């Protein structure tokens, strides 16, 4: 009538977007139960950060051009709408772009903030194709969870964009044998992770078992 | 057989069921119409009751002679007639297609409202 | 003036005027 | 004339031919069984075809 | 652009009229989101000529359907190009390729 | 199956009566005269009808959507025409499916 | 051909791999065929076909609703509507329609 | 972006002692399956109890032998004796002993007493004895386990006979649409839960989220 716990037992980086996680030992059918419940909570529930608006100096509206770049406005924003931010310590936050000469205009270029990180800097934005060309631009960040389109949600010249915050991209599980003392019923649970950089896998799997644990709350009833 | 052969058959065409009806009883040209629609009817597969064609070929025969009038208002002048035991009266019955039955009704209403409204009015 | 459940944006608008008179601060 | 008109088909047909379909030599063959709750049992928790 | 085609796409796309092609070979000299200008070959001007060839994209225009006809250029700074060669996409259309 | 026996009918054996005169044929009688092998029925009809300005119940009979005997004040002329009308049309359009 | 293709790609030669339930985990009981092929989105939107209607504008000589989505108009009720109405019996209904 | 959605809607309805129906409203979009499933999983397949597993008959040699003066056979009794709920105290292996003459219905209120067991339906038939002279003496095997075990996976005169430990009998859930304020994309759970009579239904749900919730732990903080 008792039951073995399990336990985190190694992290494995393949790289800095890909990851496996061990978790053992388990009981008979346990695995399964367990591989799907993560595997549905981590896909829909976890916090990031996006970016939510725009401002360019001399543009007006997104079916516009502007002289000497590359790109009409709204390829801009559909380039702007996959940058990966970490924030701490606020939900929101503004950053600066400028901008001169030919080349391209890549994330390594944004001002220096101290408690904003941008974890893949050459991401790339524009281009600038005249010797005489300047970009300025101001972007905002927020903090939030699931897919939020600018309609739902609602100056000329303040351009808004779509919001997916989710950082999480792929999920995979396997279940395999465990090798125990002296007993052969029990198996080990591995979880393969495929992100964006922007989430430790530690504190997902932890935030998940979290929000299962206190959803199952309602069912000791009276 | 087809889609004409039902069209030709509800309009009286003459290649007899005249014959059949002033020969050998209205009994059996029910019979014999209601066999010729559904040998054409039953070779895709169709099911039909053999109530609502016998419907409309009652609705087909529906004057008399004995010039031509309802074969109901004779039927009620004979019957008032011999109710004082006089000498009633003798017809024939008739047969037209659906087309001129529509045509030939105690209501001009209907009839102007079918086709043909400068004749009729 | 809009018709009910259009909506979008302004992207262009032009002025059409003969050899008459008159004219207008925007135009 | 008299037949029905709400009839299933094309999906619904599909699945209750698979159901009611056999085979030979199938997982979990030649039992006794209760009752059919216990054959749902055996369904659902992979003992039985 | 079709993973699985029957190789008619790129005659379709020429011929309807949709894209911008070539006149002359020569070299790319300036390009941004709404012109192109190229730099003709010395073997193919006429005597007395300056040489440049310019070329103006449509922008954001309604079709008799009310739908989008759009221009993009798909050539880069300082690239050589021969004659018949396509320099911008129109609507449904993916580097010269009819793409629905 | 669902009309009114018009005239004498009996069981096949001499002077042995099956159905009554003037019944409804319902699926107990169908199989009750089945097992019997009854040779052929008489039963009313619409056509041999002497009501004038309409027609009357047990001519015409069983009411094919319902189960029972057909009701007073029903428009049976538009049924019948649709009735007939409908399979020609239907016959139309699923030609090109072959 | 089409399967030495897929025989270099490193994939099953009959075209049929294994699914799972999404929902509940499960592996269905058949291998079934996955692929891509190519898809249209065709003018025929949704957006441009709702309508409805209460009261509104009406004709001139006859005092009845107009017609068409673009000036706010009603929906026919013809010739064979009213003999389903009458095959049905329901004398209200179609009184409530042809007059008020 | 922490906070989830808690239910506040909870529907009790009991049709017999042992069969019970229970509605939960509103959830989160998605998370009824995720709770649905777990929850009929680990009902399914993981609660303790116990069973009958062995049976001796003095008479019978063989699964297919025939013993006078009973009007069942060997197969229709050991279908009797698979659905013989008990209940075991301190202990997790009994053998209990069953001695019959006469002629009538012989049910289960003819084994020998012996407390710290109890029965839960007295009136559970077992057989039925046609004829003065015969008499029945049988022997029964009850033990304790998790799920259900066939008898093919472990194949004196001893029959083996399935065993059902777990006391769930049936167990099925459902999802339907709920909404809160325009906000119409949320979920509802229905629960249909029927036991065997040895624990009430809310008993048993609250034993499997209870084991369930046990498992979590070492990450929960």
């Amino acid at each position: 009538t008792e039951f073995l716990k399990p336990r985190l037992v190694d992290i494995e980086q393949v790289s800095s977007t890909h990851a496996k996680v061990t978790l053992e030992p388990l009981e008979r059918g346990f695995g399964h139960t367990l591989g799907n419940a993560l595997r549905r909570i981590l896909l829909s529930s976890m916090p990031g950060c996006a970016v939510t608006e725009v401002e360019i100096d001399g543009v007006l509206h997104e079916y516009s051009t502007k002289e000497g770049v590359q790109e009409d406005i709204l390829e801009i924003l559909l380039n702007l709408k996959g940058l990966a931010v970490r924030v701490q310590g606020k939900d929101e936050v503004i950053l600066t772009l400028n901008k001169s000469g030919i080349g391209p205009v890549t994330a390594a270029d944004i001002t220096h903030d101290g408690d904003v990180e941008i974890v893949k800097p050459q991401h790339v934005i524009c281009h600038l194709t005249d010797e005489n060309a300047s970009i300025s631009m101001r972007i905002k960040v927020q903090r939030g969870r699931g897919y939020v389109p600018a309609s739902t949600r609602i100056p000329i010249g303040r351009l808004l964009v779509d919001a997916c915050y989710s950082p999480v991209e792929r999920i995979a599980y396997n279940v395999e044998a465990a090798r125990v003392e002296q007993r052969t019923d029990l198996d080990k649970l591995v979880i393969e992770m495929e992100t964006n950089g922007t989430i430790d896998p530690e504190e997902a799997i932890r935030r998940a078992a979290t929000i299962l644990a206190e959803q199952l709350e309602a069912f000791v009833d009276l | 057989g087809g889609l004409p052969r039902v069209a030709d058959l509800f309009e009286a065409r003459r290649p007899a069921p005249h014959d059949i009806l002033r020969l050998r009883g209205v009994h059996a040209v029910t019979r014999y119409i209601v066999n010729e629609v559904q040998d054409v009817y039953r070779l895709q597969g169709v099911k039909i009751n053999d109530k609502h064609i016998e419907v409309i070929v009652r609705q087909m025969l529906r004057k008399a002679t004995i010039e031509q009038v309802e074969y109901s208002r004779v039927k009620i002048a004979n019957r008032e007639l011999e109710a004082n035991g006089k000498v009633g009266a003798t017809y024939s019955r008739d047969l037209l297609g659906i087309t001129k039955a529509s045509l030939a009704t105690e209501s001009f209403i209907s009839a102007a409202s079918f086709q043909e409204t400068t004749r009729v009015l | 003036r809009v018709p009910n459940g259009v909506s979008g944006t302004v992207i262009d608008v032009q002025v059409f005027t003969r050899d008459g008179v008159e004219k207008d601060k925007r135009a | 004339n008299g037949e029905p008109i709400i009839v299933p088909s094309q999906d619904v047909v599909l699945g209750l031919y698979y159901m009611t379909r056999d085979c030979v030599n199938a997982k979990g063959e030649g039992m006794v069984l209760t009752g059919p709750k216990e054959a749902e049992r055996l369904y659902r928790s992979g003992l039985a075809s | 652009k079709p993973l699985v085609g029957t190789g008619m796409e790129r005659a379709v796309a020429v011929d309807s009229g949709v894209t911008a092609v070539a006149k002359r070979g020569g070299v790319v000299q300036y390009v941004d989101a709404s012109r192109i200008v190229i730099k003709v070959n010395e073997d193919e001007m006429y005597p007395g000529e300056a040489g440049i060839d310019i070329y103006n994209l449509t922008k954001y225009t309604r079709s008799n359907q009310n739908t989008c006809i759009n221009q993009m250029p798909c050539v880069s700074l300082g690239e050589p190009v021969e004659r018949g060669d396509v320099l911008a996409d129109g609507p449904s259309t993916d580097l010269g390729e009819l793409a629905l | 199956l669902g009309r009114v026996t018009a005239e004498d009918v009996l069981k096949p054996g001499t002077a042995d009566i099956l159905v009554p005169r003037n019944t409804l044929l319902h699926e107990q009688w169908c199989d009750l005269l089945e097992e019997n092998s009854v040779d052929a029925v008489k039963v009313r009809s619409v056509v041999s009808c002497d009501t004038d300005f309409g027609v009357c119940a047990h001519c015409y009979g069983r009411d094919l959507a319902r189960g029972h005997i057909i009701n007073k004040g029903e428009a049976i002329g538009v049924i019948a025409a649709q009735s007939i009308g409908e399979p020609g049309t239907q016959l139309t359009m699923r030609t090109f499916h072959i | 051909e089409i399967k030495e293709l897929l025989k270099l790609g490193d994939l099953p030669t009959s075209g049929q791999i294994r699914l799972y339930d999404g929902r509940t985990g499960e592996q269905f009981e058949r291998p079934v065929t996955v692929g891509y092929m190519y898809m249209l989105k065709l003018n025929h939107l949704v957006d441009d076909k709702m309508h409805a209607r209460s009261t509104g504008s009406y004709s001139l000589v006859t005092q009845q609703p107009l017609g068409g989505k673009a000036q706010f108009g009603g929906q026919r009720f013809g010739e064979m509507e009213v003999w389903a109405l009458e095959a049905y019996g329901a004398a209200y209904t179609l009184q409530e329609m042809l007059t008020v």
